[PDB]
C-alpha cells in the first residue's frame, strides 16, 4: 500500500526513464 | 500499441498480460494493484459478440513479463485466479459503460523489481492531473498497427487526455462520467494509441508531487490499428473506486 506506484529500478534508484520527462513537462496549466 | 516504443525492463512493473490457458494465448492487458488483485477490463471477460465468456479456470495471468512470447522464468509469475468480478452495472449489449473487472489471484505473488503495485487514483490525483492535454503512459503487447505486427516485447506509449466536450463531439457513441478519452489530434506530429490487444491495460500517471504513478484509466477502446477511430476510450478508474473497496473488502 504505502509503497505503491514507486518502480524498484527508477524511483527508489533515483533513476528515470527514457521518456517520463514527456509527461512532466504536459502539466502546464494555471 | 501504435507509434510506441520497447519498454525499458521493469519501467511499468504493475503491467500483467491476461492469458488463455487453451489454446495459449494473450487476450488482454490488466495491472497490478496490490499482491492479490488485478485490474482488467469487463469486455476481456466477458464479451458474447466477439465470444467471450470467461470463468476463472480459463484464464491466466502473466505478471513481470517483458517479452510477449519467451517463457521468463524467475522473473514473470503465472498465477491462477480464485474469482473474477464484473461491475454489476456494465452491461455488453448497450455500450462499455463501467468497462471494468478484478481478478482475485489463488496466491498473493511475490514482489521483485519487475513486479510491484501500481496506486489507485484519490480525488485530489483527479482533481490536479486528469486535466486535458495532460499525458499518462499506456502500456501493452497489443498490435503495432492495422492487419488490413505483433511488438516482440511490452510496448510504452504517452498520450494526452483529451478536453470532454471535444471528445464528446468526435464520435456519436456516448462518453459517460465514467470514462475519459486519450489520444493526439489529426495536425499532431505524434500518432500514439492503444489497440485491441492493449484493453483492459493501465492509463497511468506519474505524480509532480510525490513520484507516485496512479492509474487513472484502464483502456476500454483504443482508436489504433484496425478499429482506425479518432479518440481513445478509457474506464474512468477513480468514478469506479467505490465498488473496487467495496470487492477487495468483501471479499479480500
Amino acid at each position: 500500500e504505502a509503497d505503491c506506484g514507486l518502480r524498484p529500478l527508477f524511483e527508489k534508484k533515483s533513476l528515470k526513464d527514457t521518456t517520463e520527462k514527456e509527461l512532466l513537462d504536459s502539466y502546464i496549466d494555471g | 500499441i501504435v507509434e510506441g516504443w520497447d519498454a525499458e525492463k521493469g519501467i511499468a512493473p504493475w503491467q500483467v498480460m491476461l492469458f488463455r490457458k487453451s489454446p495459449q494465448e494473450l487476450l488482454c492487458g490488466a495491472s497490478l494493484i496490490s499482491d492479490r488483485w488485478v485490474l482488467t477490463a469487463a469486455h476481456c471477460i466477458l464479451y458474447p459478440p466477439w465470444d467471450k465468456n470467461f470463468t476463472e479456470n480459463d484464464l491466466l495471468v502473466r505478471i513481470g513479463k517483458h517479452s510477449r512470447t519467451r517463457y521468463e522464468r524467475n522473473v514473470e509469475k503465472i498465477s491462477m485466479l480464485e474469482k473474477i468480478y464484473v461491475h454489476p452495472r456494465y452491461n455488453w449489449r448497450e455500450n462499455l459503460d463501467r468497462d471494468i473487472a478484478l481478478l482475485k489471484l489463488k496466491k498473493p505473488v511475490p514482489f521483485s523489481d519487475y513486479i510491484h503495485p501500481v496506486c489507485l487514483p484519490d480525488k485530489q490525483t483527479v482533481t490536479s492531473l486528469l486535466r486535458a492535454g495532460y499525458k499518462g503512459r499506456v502500456t501493452g503487447w497489443g498490435n503495432l498497427r492495422e492487419t488490413w505486427i505483433q511488438p516482440s516485447v511490452l510496448q510504452v506509449v504517452n498520450l494526452p487526455i483529451v478536453e470532454r466536450p471535444v471528445c464528446k463531439a468526435s464520435t456519436r457513441i456516448r462518453i459517460t462520467d465514467n470514462m475519459f478519452c486519450a489520444g493526439f489530434k489529426v495536425n499532431d506530429t505524434k500518432r500514439g494509441d492503444a489497440c485491441e490487444g492493449d484493453s483492459g491495460g493501465p492509463f497511468v500517471m506519474k505524480s509532480p508531487f510525490n513520484n507516485r504513478w496512479y492509474q487513472m484509466g484502464i483502456v476500454s477502446a483504443g482508436a489504433g490499428c484496425d478499429r482506425k477511430g479518432k479518440y481513445g476510450f478509457y474506464t474512468h478508474v477513480f468514478r469506479l473506486k467505490r465498488w473496487i473497496q467495496k470487492v477487495i473488502d468483501q471479499f479480500g
